[PDB]
């Protein structure tokens, strides 16, 4: 309980807020960055159709797959911003 | 569509193909009546009043010379010449040619719909009687011209005969931003539905 | 007789011509090489500028919104005047204001954008929360020395 | 008849005279006109009958019931079940 | 400052002042203005709206009246942490992983 | 063949090119003989003041003149006309501006390089008097603007209508209460435009899926 | 009197590499997950309550 347990300043971090300019900023950049390697997904399921699988990582790319870090970044900013949302309609009721 | 036949029509201006077809002039007279058309008036400065080729080859013939006379009272915000202009322009352009024949009544009710909702940018108030005095008809007569374009959906205004003045109802701010990308994001959510049973169904 | 001339311009006061003029007409004239010479009636003509000019820095601050009909008084001037004295101080970056013609208002202010008011609103919330929990530190120990 | 216009009417004015209603609800005499506008508690005052009584008092009668948590949603339950569904 | 504390709201009208120094509504601008100087309060006026809305009340030596007006407002707060906090126990009860 | 390229960059609007070559044109006249070359000598003159004007200095305006060949060997109504102009220019006063067209018009119009010019500096002139007065205001009547600027105030209020489209303070007109109302606020946001980029693009996506598997059926 | 003062724990370099390896459970808070966090939203308001 000693090492897990981090005072009374454990909770406090779990109703704070934050500048709005550092969220409205991420915001944009994930989603600028998921236009960018989304045109990269539009080639590669455009393709696609032709047998070997190493074959198909080398030329269309699967290794570093756009499908796979769209769907990641997509759910990181989208798990934040349902965060964002909760933590202060919780402040707006709650305090006052 | 008239998006393809404007930036073809000024490369014909600019590089000198004409040939085995209507003549050079005939040519420019096409390229200012689909650069009205499609170019914002910001863009039209740009590229049809300002054009080498158009100033360079003058009006010496009557189509091109009721055209460029249309495009030049729009930017100087004379409405007054604009009206007569609009008349000269489907008596010698938009008529006698073979392709403007069909879209003749097109172009003159596009042209007095651009100009009045130039107007209704640049003011959040006017009265029938300015609005009217300007424009070379009266105010029963605007009345009926507006009262078509409204339902168009180019124009976004009112019209008070109480208290006689237009107020303009067009928003640019964040509700104009959210009722065009909800309708893009409806759209996605159309084709997955669409897509997604067909392949679960089989 | 310095102390309370030099005190009257530094401190944030709501104060009018006469009031200031009356208090200083007779002492300040017998004093030549300051206010008493003959191109030195235009020094105690700027006397005049100089106490309003100081009024606008407080009436920005603590009045946001006032009537421009209630500021014309207080300048102790026409409207035509107040308005183009408004104005030299919103150039030179002293006020930020807006005037209406019309008479409706003066907003004293600079407009605040969107981003500010969030800004603002998650700092209240942060540091409300740091006194609440000091606090509960405080109440243990008051009672158990008592 | 007389009931249908009173539905539309209520929309319509926030105040209206005695002597327009009476001609809208097709009243011949002034008891007629009068009974029907207490029934629908719209007070008559100096021969001015008001919709503005039965609007007001309409409104605050719906937000005494229940209903209106849910239905409406609450917008910190909205985000409980924007996270629960990824989670699933 | 005193009746503006134990109000819950932290604002007043003009009118409301008018009535409680018993002076012209005139006055009223020129005492908030010295309030606002002295730095026993902090804030904006208006006079269009008619209102001073201070954001600030200066610290003073504090009587039994005022301790019981600051105990209410502590127990509206509690209540509704609660009732915020077991609507959203219910919901999601079985997700928490 | 200096004089051509002046007026060509003149209307490129690079007026300390323009007044190069201008003062280049000037010197051959001036020290060549005169058999005709003083009429030449003469429209090349009011072109370097012409240029310099629009540079809006007066350090130099001043240096043209002088009594050696700007109030000596050619003196002309022109000349004159360019100066006060100038000084109009420097001043910010359009009344001062409007004084002198009556007067010089025919000076003014006989110089078709002149004319591009001095009409382009009747909008520039307006409009930095314009943009001064409105900048700390906000519901100014357009009428009031009228009285300091001295032009009627339905030709003014054409006048502000264009400022509106070019969109430089981008506002609009109350006709019908007089009015001038200012917004600097933003019509777009970040939010918006990078939100209508990605819809857009996973809409190609959800056909290019449709499409690898049409060997479904 | 005695006054309190912030009493933090940050860690030594040294201290940080026997912590996490005794450490086997999944922490009283760490706030990694959506998971965590919503646990966490809802343990915060508890707290605010409380003191």
């Amino acid at each position: 309980k000693m090492l897990m347990n981090l005072h009374k300043e454990q909770w406090q971090s779990g109703l704070k807020m934050y500048d709005y300019e550092e969220k409205e900023e991420s915001n944009l950049a994930a989603t600028k960055s998921m236009v960018k390697i989304a045109e990269q997904y539009s080639k590669r399921i455009e393709e696609e159709k032709e047998l070997t699988e190493e074959e198909l990582k080398t030329r269309y790319v699967g290794r570093q797959d756009p499908k796979k870090h769209l769907s990641e970044t997509a759910d990181e900013t989208l798990e934040n911003n349902i965060v964002s949302v909760l933590t202060a309609g919780v402040n707006s009721v709650a305090i006052k | 569509n008239f998006k393809e036949a404007a930036k073809l029509l000024v490369d014909s201006l600019a590089t000198f193909t004409s040939i085995e077809l209507t003549s050079y002039e005939s040519i420019a007279t096409y390229a200012s009546v689909t650069g009205l058309f499609t170019l914002e008036r910001t863009d039209l400065k740009s590229k049809v009043i300002d054009s080498p080729e158009l100033l360079s080859l003058i009006s010496t013939t009557a189509a091109l010379q009721s055209i460029s006379s249309l495009t030049i009272s729009l930017y100087a915000s004379d409405y007054a010449s604009y009206f007569p202009y609009l008349l000269e322009t489907y008596a010698n352009v938009l008529i006698p040619c073979k392709y403007l024949n069909r879209h003749a009544d097109f172009f003159v009710r596009e042209m007095r719909r651009k100009v009045y909702a130039q107007l209704l940018e640049s003011y959040k108030t006017l009265s029938l009687k300015s609005m009217a005095s300007a424009f070379g008809v009266s105010v029963a007569f605007l009345d009926n011209d507006l009262g078509k374009f409204i339902p168009n959906k180019q124009l976004n205004c009112v019209i008070d005969r109480v208290n006689g003045i237009v107020e303009t109802n067009r928003p640019d701010n964040k509700n104009a931003q959210y009722h065009l990308l909800v309708k893009q994001g409806d759209g996605l959510l159309t084709k997955l539905q669409k897509y997604g049973a067909a392949v679960r169904l089989t | 007789s310095q102390e309370s001339l030099v005190k009257l311009f530094t401190t944030n006061e709501l104060m009018r011509w006469p009031i200031v003029q009356k208090t200083y007409e007779p002492v300040l004239n017998e004093d030549d090489l300051a206010f008493g010479g003959e191109a030195n009636k235009h020094h105690w003509e700027d006397l005049q500028k100089r106490v309003i000019e100081h009024n606008l820095r407080v009436i920005s601050e603590y009045y946001s919104r006032i009537t421009l009909l209630r500021l014309n008084e207080l300048l102790d001037l026409t409207e035509s005047q107040t308005e183009t004295y408004i104005s030299d101080l919103v150039n030179q970056g002293i006020i930020y204001a807006k005037v209406n013609r019309p008479a409706k208002i003066v907003n004293f202010e600079k407009p605040k954008n969107s981003s500010q008011l969030l800004n603002e609103w998650s700092h209240n919330v942060d540091e409300l929360l740091e006194h609440i929990e000091t606090i509960g530190h405080l109440i243990t120990k008051e009672e158990i020395m008592h | 008849i007389r009931d249908e216009i009173a539905k539309n009417t209520e929309l319509s004015y926030d105040f209206l005279p005695l002597s327009n209603i009476k001609a809208l609800l097709f009243f011949n005499n002034e008891k007629e006109t009068e009974k029907f506008a207490l029934e629908r508690n719209w007070p008559i005052v100096n021969s001015k009958v008001y919709f503005n009584n039965q609007s007001k008092e309409k409104a605050d009668y719906e937000d005494e019931m229940m209903h209106e948590e849910d239905q409406k949603t609450n917008i910190i339950e909205k985000a409980m079940d924007y996270a629960i569904s990824i989670e699933n | 400052i005193e009746t503006v504390f134990v109000k819950n709201i932290r604002m007043l009208s003009f009118e409301d002042i008018s009535k409680a120094t018993h002076l012209p509504k005139d006055n009223v601008e020129h005492l908030v203005m010295r309030a606002i100087s002295l730095g026993l309060l902090k804030g904006s006026i208006d006079q269009v709206n008619e209102l001073v809305t201070i954001s600030w009340v200066q610290p003073r030596i504090i009587s039994g009246d005022q301790i019981t007006k600051m105990k209410d407002r502590l127990v509206e707060w509690n209540d509704q942490v609660e009732k915020l906090g077991k609507k959203m126990e219910a919901r999601g009860q079985s997700i928490w992983v | 063949l200096d004089l051509m390229s002046g007026i060509l960059h003149c209307e490129d609007k690079d007026y300390k090119t323009a007044f190069s070559y201008f003062f280049e044109s000037f010197e051959s006249y001036h020290n060549l003989t005169t058999h005709n070359s003083y009429e030449k000598a003469c429209q090349v003159l009011k072109y370097m003041l012409l240029s310099k004007i629009m540079l809006n200095l007066i350090d130099d305006v001043k240096n043209i003149l002088n009594a050696k060949y700007t109030k000596e060997t050619y003196q002309s109504r022109g000349i004159d006309a360019m100066k006060a102009v100038a000084e109009a220019y420097n001043n910010r006063s359009l009344l001062d501006f409007n004084t002198a067209l009556k007067q010089y018009e025919k000076e003014l119009m006989g110089d078709e390089l002149t004319r591009s010019h001095f009409n382009a500096l009747y909008d520039t002139l307006l409009e930095s008097n314009l943009c001064k007065i409105i900048e700390p205001f906000e519901c100014v009547e357009i009428s009031h603007i009228s009285k300091i600027i001295g032009l009627d105030t339905q030709q003014v209020e054409g006048k502000l209508s264009q400022m509106i489209l070019d969109k430089i303070f981008y506002g609009v007109l109350d006709q019908g209460n007089g009015w001038l109302y200012v917004y600097e606020t933003p019509n777009q946001d970040a939010t918006y435009d990078s939100a209508l980029e990605l819809v857009g693009q996973l809409n190609k996506v959800v056909d290019q899926l449709f499409e690898k598997a049409s060997v479904l059926y | 009197t005695f006054l309190h003062l912030p009493c933090t724990i940050e860690a030594e370099e040294a201290e940080e590499i026997g912590v996490e390896h005794l450490l086997r459970d999944v922490r009283d808070q760490a706030a990694g997950g959506l998971s965590i966090r919503l646990t966490n939203q809802l343990k915060s308001l508890k707290g605010l309550q409380s003191k």
